[PDB]
DNA sequence: GTATTCGCTCTGCTCCTTCTCCCATCCTCTCGATATGAGATCAACTAG
DNA sequence: CTAGTTGATCTCATATCAGGAGAAGGAGCAGAGCGAATAC
RNA sequence: CAAAAUCGAGAGGA
């Protein structure tokens, strides 16, 4: 609801670019280690290690360019990272 | 989104019914109104 | 649920508004801009961290 | 004797001597000392101010012009390289006037105070360095002078600078400066320089910024719009119609066939890493420091300074013929040699260059390890025994090398005695390389020189090249047209850590000039 | 020539607004946030 | 006496709502009383 | 021969 209800930012200098969001997604808590491969970590291993268990939120965006001409293409980042939701 | 009117002993208003409305979409904070009747042509 | 939805309505606001400024000066300076770079992601992990 | 508008008289015979843009530029100042406004000499390094000036003056000591009778107590700050070059060309030109020296080394051998007083009553020409009026700017600017020639007076492009505010105290209004590069990293240089000379011309300083320097250097950017590249252009005309009639920038090419110069080069060797000096390269670009410098915790200040020296040699880690700064482990000191070797089988004379001491040591150590004859001079060198030693090197051709750090290797010795030049080490300020460069092609250079500015290829000095690059390009942008051409060969960001190693006017003319001037 | 006013002064009364200080003692624990060098002077050497 | 060296020090320069109470100061009004001033 | 910071928040005890 926040994510659908925040307006569209509208910023030209001319091309001009919305970037409109509209779905999200959650996936289960994972670790990314030094070398960053994502994997499955528990509340234990959390306590233990001084974690945070949290999930990456993901949107999937829909950037439209709006220059002149009808020059329109829906640019779409399908699961953009946000942030991470412990 | 209630009406609740008080009154405050020490006051300049005899009464002053606040309304602390809000859309029920977390959409903005809350904005008060308040419609009061002035103490005691 | 509504404490922390207030959190991440104040925060989401909050990165909106830098990606604003990023796509702003990038589209300035005449040139494109990445969202992968606009979208400062450690705002609202840190914010809610 | 030559006749100026209102009073000023040259002697004749010296006025024979002073070639055809000399006498200009002695016109040109002496108008200016009728607004009573100051003035800066634009000519580049070399084409010969001191002597001007000295004509000048003693022109109008001579010319008797009319508080002072021709000419008062005038005070020449100049570096301490040259002061006692200062003197010699002032005996040998000017005879007559009285010459003294406030320095350690000085002529006095007494209260120094004392020297100062004795001059402003004396009207003579007191020279001295910076760091005395710095020091002693109580008891300099108490005197009632007349003139304050800076030489080389680019030293005050900090605004704020001690020394700035120390020099900006003198209350005549005849302000003389001297250098060929009046401005070397910004156009805030150039502002201090008008305020030194003009306070009002250009306005306040931040009015200045938003003015100018704004719509100026940030059209010249690679990404600029056209429609910005106009208005920077527009903002560059209106600029250069400011400031034109107090610089006076002649250059080495419109007087080049007047004054019979050898020929030059400007060659760039593009180096190549050594084995052990790539791998250092690589290990240090890959360590933590730089990650953390990246990610905006520490200042740049190490990684530059270590990268510098990596490049410059492997010193960080002194790794027989393996002894500290060994020459063979750094791909510039092996070109060097190859370069040393043909040069001296060519029998001609080398400059060399350096902005750090301690790469100057370890050149110094090899060139022991040769068989060259070399001849040293830094910071460390006493003051007194620098003139002598440029005097040396100039007289006697046995001395094959010259050993120079750029920031007293440069500004204003002469030393036409040499041949060749390599320039070992980039830095920040192009300035410093061409006066390093132009310390070799100036009046009585007798031989065809060639300049040779060694860049590891494809490392930290390559970055700085193209900085100072972009840096020639803003200069230029001013000085010489406002057409210049956008840098384009870097986007100039902080990416400079990787290595990337190769393989009355009538109502009609001013309206249609403002029309052309809003229609950009 | 003295009433008579009268305007101006001179208190001075209320009355409001502004501002500024204060809030029991003692004790235990946990948890989170908060450069580099060239160059010049000068003084003590460091010797001649 | 008198030139050459060593350290300390210092300057510049490099990029990018559910307080309250009491004191102080000024505000505005109100009338008393006395100088001159008209006027009987 | 003395080794062991400060500032805010919270929970407690008599
Ligand atoms: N007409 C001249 N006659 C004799 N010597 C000249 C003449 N013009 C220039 N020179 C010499 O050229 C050299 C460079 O001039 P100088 O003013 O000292 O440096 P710069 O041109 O960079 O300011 C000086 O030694 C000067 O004596």
């Amino acid at each position: 609801r926040i994510v659908e209800d925040a307006p569209p930012i509208d910023l030209q200098a001319p091309p001009r670019y919305l970037l409109k969001f509209e779905q999200i997604y959650l996936s289960k808590p994972t670790h990314w280690e030094r070398d960053g491969a994502p994997s499955p970590m528990m509340p234990n291993e959390a306590r233990l290690r001084n974690l945070t268990y949290s999930a990456p939120l993901y949107v999937d965006i829909t950037k439209t360019v709006i220059k002149e001409g009808e020059e329109q293409l829906q640019t779409q980042h399908q699961k953009t990272f946000i942030g991470k939701i412990p | 989104n209630t009406v609740y009117v008080f009154a405050k002993k020490d006051s300049k208003y005899a009464y002053t019914g606040e309304c602390r409305s809000c859309l029920e979409n977390s959409s903005r904070p809350t904005s008060t109104i308040w419609v009061s009747m002035l103490a005691r042509a | 649920g509504p404490l922390l939805a207030f959190l991440f309505r104040g925060m989401f606001k909050n990165l909106l508004k830098e990606v604003r400024i990023y796509a702003q000066k990038f589209i300035d300076r005449g040139k494109d801009f990445n969202l992968e770079l606009a979208i400062k992601t450690r705002i609202i992990s840190d914010g809610l961290k | 004797d030559a006749e100026f508008d209102e009073g000023f008289k040259v002697p004749g015979f010296l006025f024979k001597k002073l070639f055809k843009y000399q006498q200009t530029g002695v016109r040109w100042l002496w108008e200016l000392h009728c607004q009573q406004a100051g003035g800066i000499l634009g000519d580049e390094m070399g084409l010969g101010k001191t002597i001007q000036i000295i004509a000048f003056l003693a022109g109008l000591s001579y010319s008797k012009i009319r508080r002072f009778e021709g000419l008062g107590p005038t005070v020449i700050v100049c570096p301490t390289t040259v002061m006692h070059q200062w003197v010699k060309e002032f005996h040998t030109w000017w005879p007559p006037f009285r010459v003294a020296i406030l320095h350690e080394t000085g002529s006095y051998t007494h209260k120094k105070e004392k020297l100062i007083r004795d001059v402003a009553h004396c009207h003579g020409i007191l020279i001295t360095s910076y760091s005395y009026i710095r020091l002693m700017q109580d008891d300099i600017s108490r005197y009632d002078w007349h003139y304050v020639i800076l030489d080389e007076g680019h030293k005050i492009r900090n605004p704020n600078a001690a020394v700035t505010l120390a020099c900006k105290q003198f209350r005549t209004p005849h302000r003389i400066i001297l250098s060929g590069s009046p401005m070397q990293n910004n156009l805030r240089e150039l502002w201090s320089l008008f305020d030194f000379i003009f306070p009002g011309k250009l306005g306040t300083l931040p009015v200045f910024m938003e003015q100018f320097s704004v719509p100026i250097t940030m059209g010249g950017y690679s990404n600029a719009s056209p429609v910005q590249v106009k208005t920077a252009y527009k903002c560059a005309c209106v600029l250069r119609d400011t400031i034109n009639p107090y610089l006076l920038r002649r250059m080495k090419s419109d007087v080049k066939m007047s004054l019979s110069l050898p020929d030059k080069n400007e060659q760039v060797l593009f180096c190549r890493l050594t084995d052990e000096q790539h791998k250092v390269y690589q290990n240090f670009v890959d360590s933590k420091e730089v990650y953390r410098i990246l990610n905006g915790e520490m200042q740049i200040f190490s990684g530059l300074i270590a990268l510098r020296k990596i490049c410059n040699h492997p010193d960080l880690f002194s790794g027989e013929e393996d002894q500290f700064g060994y020459w063979k482990r750094s791909g510039k000191m092996i070109v060097v040699e190859s370069l040393l070797k043909i040069w001296h089988k060519q029998g001609q004379r080398v400059l060399l260059f350096s902005q750090s001491r301690q790469m100057l040591d370890i050149l110094e150590v090899f060139l022991r390890a040769q068989k060259y004859t070399y001849l040293k001079m830094d910071g460390t060198t006493t003051i007194a025994s620098r003139q002598p030693l440029i005097t040396r090197y100039n007289e006697d051709t046995s001395i094959f090398v010259f050993l120079l750090t750029t920031r007293v290797g440069g500004l204003g010795v002469n030393l036409t005695g040499a041949n060749r030049v390599v320039i070992y080490d980039p830095d920040w300020n192009p300035s410093t390389d061409t006066q390093a460069r132009e310390r070799a092609w100036r009046i009585g250079q007798k031989k065809q020189v060639t300049v040779y500015r060694l860049l590891t290829a494809g490392t930290i000095e390559e970055k700085i090249y193209h900085r100072q690059i972009f840096k020639q390009f803003l200069t230029n942008r001013v000085l010489k047209d406002p057409k210049q051409r956008r840098f384009f060969k870097s986007n100039d960001l902080y990416e400079l850590f990787t290595l990337t190693s190769p393989d009355p006017l009538a109502s009609s003319s001013l309206l249609a000039k403002m029309r052309a001037r809003n229609h950009l």
